């Protein structure tokens, strides 16, 4: 789950879009 | 913002900003 990327490393809106309803 | 570290409430609010009123299907490292 993306928490294990965004919380310790960098993430971005294009990677958040992958989890949108 | 846009490209950054995000966690908890900050990540949940960023998902609501990106996805809009539709929201997200994700759950914070629970099976997903």
């Amino acid at each position: 789950g993306i928490v294990e990327q965004c919380c310790t490393s960098i993430c971005s809106l294009y990677q958040l879009e992958n989890y949108c309803n | 913002f846009v490209n950054q570290h995000l966690c908890g409430s900050h990540l949940v609010e960023a998902l609501y900003l990106v996805c809009g009123e539709r929201g997200f299907f994700y759950t914070p490292k629970t099976k997903r």
